[PDB]
């Protein structure tokens, strides 16, 4: 409709990698080194032209291992859209927890471009409504990877920052934030203010952790706007929190 | 010069401070009978109760007089129980001193072995373990599900095995119910879990409820655990549903979805399936009639043959009837050989200690007509010399000159 | 932002246009808290096909290995934005692997807090400090008076972070890193972890002073297996726990067929008189029922103890071990050398992992188990 | 088995160490025989090692194991006596923990001897005999 033209090499090449793709359902070739050639407009067009979303579980693996294995490194845009086409329809089908398959693919292919994985795959999937513990679950597996390395940490809590914070947001955070990962104090800042506004229990953990942990970021009016959240008796863990109020001061 | 404190010195006990053992003027029961009568004839006879316990609190706001009032006592008169389980043997206090207990400990998620390598939460749910008297049984039940629900993992892991010490008789079916419906939830967890459902006292309808639950919580899993999440499920089952478990089992595993990547733990699942079908055998004849009566399927995984070979190579009485079905699937066609390359192209490690019952196959293979069936015999043949060792090799030689001077 | 209006502050604040009309941009590039010099022209209309772009020389050698994936993603890219977005992922992956060229410290946190905390050690723990100040070894004694040593390589401030701990012993070392423990915090845990294994080594230095101790020559304190010599060209192994050292370890023989075999029936109907409580040297000698020799000849050449087939000692570290069943030959061998032989000879017949076949100096049936 | 395989945990650990394991989880299973052969294992441990890594936790842990044992006397009939038989066995190699017996010997025979002269039945013995919907058993064999 748009009218935009894949370059001719990849639309010949078109059928070599609809067949390569579907002999994966079963090393790299240059089929995969063509996709240099695109702007990331012309990748989203030929997502769709070669059915990823279609493919089977098995085959997304043995993709994303070739992937891996590509030689310099693909455009963020490009890898992007990519892990849309990929996982995203999969993640959103989601009723129940994710194979390993999809699970390890997904752990390896953050574990390499993670920042675009993750640019691509967190804000929708937690902006979507019904976003069940199974997701969730995943998005914890997620930050819990070793291979999670520390300024990765540091972009997945600075995406996070941006968001309608939910039960789910917090379920994350509690989970992302176990790692003890540095904080800025701007962050910290709008990390408190978030957390003040609110009976939930995990959110309560997530409250608990940081006065634990990050005291040693904690101010006083920090601590005056943690009473004001803490001051509820829905609340789990009265007690235990506000004797770590009174630590903190 | 609390109420608590006056209390307990009137009932005779020392109240050391907190960097030795308590000591004890009396036996338990007499202290314990004795305290109890005095709150009884007491009057404020209500308040007294919630006058108690806050003046408990505030002493055990401090770190070691609440640790040695964690700690067991000392005698005069060599070796007793704590005060926290002498005072929670009386009822009249226990849920008061329940809901006390819980609400603090999440100070001590990160709290750890500073001085005597003793490790606080561990030492707090010990304090709740075979408890004689119990009014609150069920409101302790959802608090520690409220706790269960939030703990950390490792604290998870420690309170949910030590459940069964702590529970009683009487109130497990909506322990379990809560259990599985923390499961379908987490599959994280399932081994502890698992272990604790055998451990409690419960129906069955709902270990099935959970078995077909963790079946499609199947490719789910880690790499890890997954033997013995399996191990589970094969000492669970019956006589009688034994087909269909297995039929879903050998829909739902692959093999080629499991990749020092996959290699151990495969290693380990196989054994564990080795050591199931070695002890007991019913397993083996439902397993071969669920691959028997696979017959429509020409998308045959590579489990299969693998499971063949081992049944073959383990208890004899129906070899017969393993080459009768094997030859029947070869003759059909949907057995093939780009399945045996791919089979034996990873999974020979499996197969290395079981090489003779290779041979002692492709023999009974050879002798019969059907050139698709000699093909499969001799790339049996050829594998074998291919990838095995010398002793291997040479027996390849050897049967194959037989095969030659006397077929 | 969406617009670039916006978005080119909050992705690029450092770059920003000179020209009236927004063609002549110039500025800076963050990266890892570095800030490169940049000036990029646009033609007229905002067609990157066309995208003039000089920068530092700090730069252009940094992107040496680039510059043509510069080249196609200026003519591929369909915004600015979006280019300049991948531009510095790529100059942060650059960085990544070009991670060699990087560490400065701050000296009043480090410089002034470190000789605090060698004088909080001890001066005489000190064994060596690097000329970066990178690099600090440092000395532990078991209670015997074993030196056990261990390197630390420091960050630019140190304890925010980890220091690199490397240390000699086995297990795999833990040290509990909080911000709190300093260089006596994880000295109190190395001591914790050597006092774990402690009764270990007062069994092993016992081992290592009394027998004739074999092949791991000079053992360092990583060694849990050992092995003796006994008799005459029959040698043990023994692999010991740390944790129950003075339990028995698994052990086995080296040797002849006829050396080996009272040996082992011996061990078989004493090993119940094992008592633990006594030193693993003097429970041997009334479990086996011997002496040994201890360092009797030790490294003392009298053609003894040699391969017969090789004609060496120490064959790739492999011991002469297998030797002939026979009064007369008890000729010692290697493992491969053997092997190689048997391997050709015609009578040399083949069980699972077996060969047998003649000794070489006497023509007696020899067996070898790989 | 467990007798004839007895020499093998003589001289090892970590077989040891995962029996015991087996025989926690054994403890609590909802069979009988489950608890019965636990029972009996943990008997044949106790009565056959002094020490079952710092000798101090091998004591507490032997009264950790006497102390689930104080409570399944709580048990039936034949699992206490089961204890019974062994426990002669138990001091006759280990003698160390004869206060920990005695007073739990003690303990569960006071709960069935009344300490009054001239009271002529000195002991309880409807105690001793359950009876739930008319089917009678004894408890406690005295
Ligand atoms: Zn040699
Ligand atoms: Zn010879």
């Amino acid at each position: 409709a748009e009218s935009l033209e894949l370059p001719k090499a990849i639309q010949d090449q078109l059928p070599r990698l609809q067949q390569l793709l579907k002999t994966l359902e079963e090393a790299p070739p240059v089929e995969l080194q063509l996709l240099h050639e695109c702007s990331p407009s012309q990748m989203d067009l030929l997502c769709a032209q070669l059915q990823l979303p279609q493919l089977s579980d098995l085959g997304l693996l043995r993709l994303c291992t070739w992937l891996l294995a590509l030689s310099p490194d693909l455009s963020l845009s490009n890898a992007t859209v990519l892990t849309r086409s990929l996982f995203l329809g999969r993640i959103l089908s989601l009723t129940s927890s994710a194979s390993r398959l999809l699970t390890t693919a997904l752990t390896s292919f953050c574990a390499k471009y993670t920042y675009p994985v993750c640019s691509a795959l967190l804000d929708p999937v937690l902006q979507a409504p019904g976003t069940g513990p199974a997701q969730t679950e995943l998005l914890c597996c997620l930050v819990k990877m070793e291979s999670l390395e520390p300024d990765a940490q540091v972009l997945m809590l600075g995406q996070i920052l941006e968001l309608p914070w939910k039960e789910e947001t917090f379920l994350v955070l509690q989970s992302l934030l176990e790692r003890q990962v540095e904080m800025t104090p701007e962050k910290f800042s709008v990390l408190m203010e978030k957390l003040c506004k609110t009976t939930s229990m995990a959110y309560a953990k997530l409250m608990l952790t940081v006065m634990t942990k990050y005291q040693a970021n904690i101010t006083e009016t920090q601590r005056l706007g943690l009473a004001m959240a803490l001051e509820p008796n829905t609340t789990f863990l009265r007690k235990s929190l506000k004797a770590a109020l009174k630590h903190l001061g | 010069d609390s109420i608590f404190v006056k209390l307990l010195k009137i009932s005779g006990i020392i109240l050391k401070t907190g960097e030795s053992q308590n000591q004890l003027a009396v036996d338990q029961i007499a202290f314990q009978k004795k305290l109890f009568q005095t709150l009884r004839r007491h009057p404020s006879y209500p308040k007294i109760i919630e006058e108690f316990v806050s003046g408990l609190e505030s002493y055990i706001e401090d770190e070691d007089s609440f640790r040695n009032c964690l700690l067991s006592c000392e005698r005069l008169q060599s070796y007793s129980k704590s005060l926290i389980k002498l005072l929670l043997g009386i009822d009249i206090l226990q849920p008061a001193i329940i809901k006390t207990l819980f609400e603090k400990l999440p100070e001590y998620f990160f709290e750890n072995k500073n001085s005597d390598e003793i490790n606080i939460p561990r030492l707090i749910v010990s304090q709740l373990k075979w408890l004689d008297r119990v009014v609150d049984g069920k409101d302790l039940t959802t608090k520690i599900m409220q706790l269960i629900s939030i703990a950390p993992e490792n604290l998870q892991h420690d309170i949910i095995t030590s459940l069964p010490e702590i529970l009683g008789d009487s109130q497990h079916a909506d322990v379990g119910k809560e259990l599985s419906d923390l499961l379908i939830e987490n599959t994280s967890l399932t081994v502890p879990i698992l272990d604790v459902l055998s451990s409690l006292r419960l129906d069955p309808n709902f270990l099935l409820k959970v078995r077909q639950l963790v079946m499609d919580k199947l490719s789910s899993i880690r790499l890890e655990d997954l033997p013995v999440i399996i191990k589970f499920i094969l000492h669970s089952v019956t006589a009688m549903d034994t087909l269909e478990v297995i039929s879903e089992l050998r829909e739902k595993l692959d093999l080629q979805h499991c990749v020092s990547s996959g290699q151990s733990c495969i290693i380990l699942l196989f054994d564990v399936i080795k050591s199931a079908i070695r002890y007991e055998k019913t397993i083996s004849e439902a397993w071969i009639k669920a691959i028997e009566n696979t017959a429509s399927v020409s998308e045959h995984k590579v489990f299969d043959l693998v499971m063949l070979f081992i049944i073959y190579s383990t208890n004899t009485q129906t070899k017969k009837y393993i080459d009768r079905v094997l030859r029947n699937k070869i003759r059909s066609g949907c057995i093939q050989e780009q399945l045996l390359q791919s089979t034996f192209s990873v999974h020979y490690l499996v197969l290395k200690d079981m090489c003779s019952s290779i041979l002692s196959l492709a023999q009974s293979l050879l002798h019969s007509l059907d050139q698709s069936i000699i093909s499969f015999g001799s790339l049996l043949y050829k594998y074998a010399f291919k990838f095995f060792d010398t002793y291997c090799q040479q027996e390849v030689v050897g049967a194959l000159v037989t095969h030659i001077c006397s077929g | 932002m969406a617009v670039t209006e916006a978005s080119l502050l909050r992705q690029c604040p450092l770059l920003l246009p000179q020209n009236r009309s927004k063609t002549v941009y110039e500025g800076f590039i963050s990266a890892q808290g570095r800030d490169f010099h940049l000036r990029i022209v646009l033609p007229e209309d905002l067609q990157l096909k066309n995208a003039r772009l000089l920068c530092s020389w700090q730069l252009r050698t940094i992107l040496s290995g680039y510059h043509r994936i510069v080249q196609q993603r200026m003519q591929h890219s369909p915004d600015l934005m979006s280019f300049m977005m991948e531009l510095k992922m790529l100059l942060e992956v650059a960085l990544k692997n070009r991670q060699e060229l990087y560490a400065l410290p701050p000296p009043p946190q480090f410089y002034s807090s470190l000789i605090e905390e060698i004088g909080t050690l001890g001066w005489d723990k000190l064994v060596y400090a690097d000329t970066c100040f990178s690099t600090i070894k440092l000395k532990a004694e078991d209670a015997s008076g074993r030196e056990h040593l261990i390197t630390l390589k420091l960050k630019a401030k140190y304890p925010a972070e980890s220091p690199d701990y490397f240390v000699d012993f086995p297990v795999p070392f833990c040290a509990s890193w909080t911000p709190q423990s300093s260089l006596i915090s994880i000295y109190s845990q190395f001591l914790a972890a050597i006092e774990s294994l402690k009764a270990f080594w007062d069994v092993m230095d016992e081992i290592d002073e009394k027998t004739w101790v074999l092949e791991p020559e000079k053992p360092p304190r990583s060694a849990t297996a050992r092995r003796i010599a006994l008799g005459n060209n029959v040698s043990i192994n023994i692999e010991v726990d740390p944790r129950h050292p003075t339990m028995l370890p698994e052990c086995f023989f080296l040797g002849a067929d006829h050396v080996v075999k009272p040996l082992g029936i011996k061990l078989s109907r004493n090993i119940h008189l094992w008592d633990p409580e006594n030193s693993v040297l003097q429970n041997l000698k009334d479990v086996l029922e011997i002496d040994f020799p201890a360092r009797a000849i030790l490294e003392k050449s009298d053609f003894t103890m040699d391969c017969g087939i090789c004609y060496a000692y120490q064959l790739d570290g492999t011991i002469p071990d297998q030797v002939c069943d026979n009064s007369q030959c008890g000729q010692p061998f290697h493992q491969i050398c053997l092997y190689e032989w048997l391997r050709g000879l015609l009578t040399s017949r083949q069980s699972f992992n077996i060969i047998f076949g003649e000794c070489p100096y006497c023509s007696k049936p020899i067996t070898l188990k790989m | 088995l467990l007798k004839a395989v007895q020499p093998l945990l003589k001289v090892s650990m970590s077989m040891r160490d995962c029996l015991i394991l087996v025989l926690r989880k054994a403890m609590f299973a909802n069979q009988l025989d489950a608890r019965k052969s636990a029972v009996a294992g943990f008997l044949l441990l106790l009565k056959n090692f002094k020490v079952l890594y710092n000798s101090v936790a091998n004591e507490t842990f032997c009264l950790e194991i006497m102390d689930s044992l104080r409570r399944c006397l709580s048990q039936q009939a034949d699992v206490r006596l089961m204890l019974y038989e062994g426990f002669y066995d138990v001091l006759r190699r280990n003698s160390q923990l004869a206060n920990s017996v005695m007073q739990t010997l003690l303990s569960q025979l006071k709960q069935f001897y009344e300490p009054k002269p001239d009271l002529l039945p000195p002991l309880k013995l409807e105690a001793c005999i359950l009876t739930q919907g008319d089917k009678i058993s004894l408890q406690e064999p005295l």
